[PDB]
């Protein structure tokens, strides 16, 4: 999934936010590794993508 | 003339008023009172907390 790069803290467990009460929530009890990098060349564009 | 007898009253309610007033410490927690550390921190290490 694609979220703003803000919101790579907002993906933990616990958390307090928009997204992750309303468009994805992790539990606290959670195991295993996240991974967030920049894709701008990728996902934005300058018309908006 | 029988204090003998009342030392263990004494020793008695005092161990029980020690180990009573002795759940007011926070033992370097955050707070002495569970529903504050829940509410008032995150769970990952409220659980440690």
């Amino acid at each position: 999934f694609v979220i703003r790069g803000d919101e790579v803290r907002q993906i933990a467990p616990g958390q307090t936010g928009n997204i992750a009460d309303y468009n994805y929530k992790l539990p606290d009890d959670f195991t295993g590794c996240v991974i967030a990098w920049n894709s701008n060349k990728l996902d934005s564009k300058v018309s908006g993508n | 003339a029988l204090g003998k007898l009342q030392d263990v009253v004494n020793h008695n309610a005092q161990a029980l008023n020690t180990l009573v007033k002795q759940l007011s410490s926070k033992f370097g927690a955050i707070s002495s009172v569970l529903n504050d550390i829940f509410s008032r921190l995150d769970p990952p290490e409220a659980e440690v907390q």
